[PDB]
């Protein structure tokens, strides 16, 4: 809406430890003592990370 | 107690106002530190892919 | 195309 | 390397604690001498009312 | 790996971790997901 | 006819109470000010209620 | 005057060091993300 | 028993002695440093857990 | 006088942590090496 900083996806992807990795998601999925609702939130955040990385390219 | 002590120093001391000397502004510790740091600041990769 |  | 850095931090901490003690002492002394300064200034600026 | 595996993943040899991770990536990629039904069935 | 209200007009519509400055003193600074005002030689912290009416209202 | 100079120089050195280290961290983070994405892409291509 | 208000330089000492202003700035800079170091510690731990 | 003493103590305090920054700077070299190794692997797997 503002159109001030074009390199916003790169700056967001450069923030250290702002997203979970692949193997952490994997360990969450294989560990059976977890709730489905937390799985869903981590899945949404992971999809957001992937979409940002795609739009960067 | 502290007001008593301050007024005692002011009024009950028999020293003329001239003979009171000035004290230091810099202890010798800070002078040594400042000289050492002046020396050490007188001695003083673009993201390779 | 076999990859995609 | 994690263990080494933890070691160096634990070695560096005591001097910092000592210097914090000294800093608090100096701050208290500054408060006391500011009290005295305000006293003497009030007396010198209007002596009769101050007394 | 056994010929039933290296057919699915283009890898002759790897740790158990690699095989498990790739099989899970496979069932997620084809939306077979906690029940899963296919090619892994007839191959394995 | 006479007209009057039960309560007085709030406190901010009074012509004397018009904002010139907001006093946003933090909590630690307020504690420091309280310590400085109690630790003064010429402190008025114990005037008493019968010697000053403003102290009584407060 | 020397004291004022030394304080100013100290604050400058501190903020310069912090800026440099933060730039390094951001570079490393973006690089990790890129490597992860590339390896996932290769794995998916092999499977397909 | 030390009180958190000991470290406050009220408002008028700092305009009687301007250097006190700068002193506060130094204090704040130190805070920044500390936080940065803190983050680094956390970061390193995470990387180990990853590796 | 007391203000100058305070400033000296605070600068002495800052110097120690400014020195402690260097080891945390070395862990960055560790991470850089590990990233290059992961890149080795990705390259060779792509060629395979």
């Amino acid at each position: 809406c503002l159109n001030n900083d074009p390199e916003i996806l790169k700056k967001i992807a450069s923030i250290p430890n702002l997203f979970p990795t692949d193997l952490e998601i994997f360990q969450l999925f294989t560990n059976p003592s977890v709730d489905i609702q937390i799985i869903n939130q981590y899945q949404l955040l992971y999809n957001l990370k992937n979409d940002i990385l795609t739009n960067l390219e | 107690i502290s007001s008593n002590d301050a007024f005692n120093m002011l009024s009950l001391t028999t020293v003329p106002c001239d003979r009171i000397e000035k004290s230091r502004l810099f202890s010798e510790k800070t002078i040594r530190y400042l000289m050492q740091k002046q020396h050490e600041m007188k001695t003083q990769k673009p993201l390779t892919p | 195309e076999t990859l995609s | 390397e994690l263990n080494e850095n933890a070691r160096e931090l634990e070695q560096i901490k005591p001097k910092i604690a000592l210097q914090d003690k000294e800093i608090t002492s100096v701050l208290s002394n500054l408060h006391e001498s500011n009290k005295r300064y305000r006293f003497f200034k009030k007396i010198s600026e209007d002596p009769v009312k101050a007394l | 790996y056994s010929p039933q595996l290296t057919a699915i993943i283009g890898l002759k040899s790897g740790t158990s971790h690699d095989a498990i991770f790739s099989i899970y990536k496979y069932i997620h990629l084809n939306e077979l997901l906690a029940f899963e039904n296919n090619r892994n069935n007839h191959n394995s | 006819v006479k007209q009057w209200d039960l309560l007085p007009e709030p406190i901010r519509f009074l012509p004397n109470q018009f904002p010139l400055k907001i006093h946003r003193t933090p909590y630690l600074t307020s504690l420091k000010k309280i310590k400085d005002e109690i630790d003064d030689p010429f402190t008025k912290i114990n005037t008493r209620g019968a010697e000053d009416p403003k102290v009584l209202i407060n | 005057f020397l004291t004022n100079e030394l304080i100013r120089l100290q604050m400058e050195k501190l903020d310069a060091k912090l800026n440099h280290l933060k730039k390094l961290e951001k570079f490393m983070e973006l690089e990790r993300k890129t490597l992860e994405r590339q390896q996932e892409n290769l794995l998916i291509q092999r499977l397909n | 028993h030390s009180h958190p208000s000991d470290m406050v330089i009220p408002d008028h000492l700092a305009e009687l002695i301007p250097e006190l202003y700068s002193f506060q700035q130094l204090v704040d800079s130190e805070k920044r440093l500390d936080h940065f170091i803190h983050l680094r510690n956390l970061h390193m731990k995470r990387m180990v857990a990853q590796w």
